[PDB]
C-alpha cells in the first residue's frame, strides 16, 4: 500500500504534467481562434474606413 | 500567446474607436464644408441680386 501510494503520487504527477500541457494547448486554440475572428472583422471595418 | 491576443483585442478596440473619430472628424469637417458651401451660394446670390 504505501508503495503504491508513492507510485500514485509520481505517475500522477507525470499525468498531471501532461494534462496541462494539453489543457495550455486548448486554451492557445481557443485564443488563436478569436485573434483570427477579430483580424478578420478588423480588416472588414478597415477596408470600409 | 495570451500577449498577442490581449494585444490584439486592445488594437481592435483601439481601431473600432479610431474609426468612430475619424467618423465624428469627417462630420465636424462636413459641417464646416457646408458653412463654407452656404457662404459661397449665399455670396454668389447676393452679387448676382445686386
Amino acid at each position: 500500500m504505501e508503495g503504491k501510494w508513492i507510485t500514485d503520487q509520481l505517475r500522477w504527477k507525470i499525468m498531471s504534467c501532461k494534462m496541462r500541457i494539453e489543457q495550455l494547448k486548448q486554451t492557445i486554440c481557443k485564443g488563436n481562434e478569436e485573434m483570427e475572428k477579430n483580424s478578420e472583422g478588423l480588416l472588414k471595418t478597415k477596408e470600409k474606413n | 500567446v495570451e500577449k498577442n491576443r490581449k494585444i490584439v483585442a486592445e488594437n481592435l478596440e483601439k481601431v473600432q474607436a479610431e474609426a468612430e473619430r475619424l467618423d465624428q472628424e469627417e462630420a465636424q469637417y462636413q459641417r464646416e464644408y457646408s458653412e463654407f458651401k452656404r457662404q459661397q451660394l449665399e455670396l454668389d446670390d447676393e452679387l448676382k441680386s445686386v
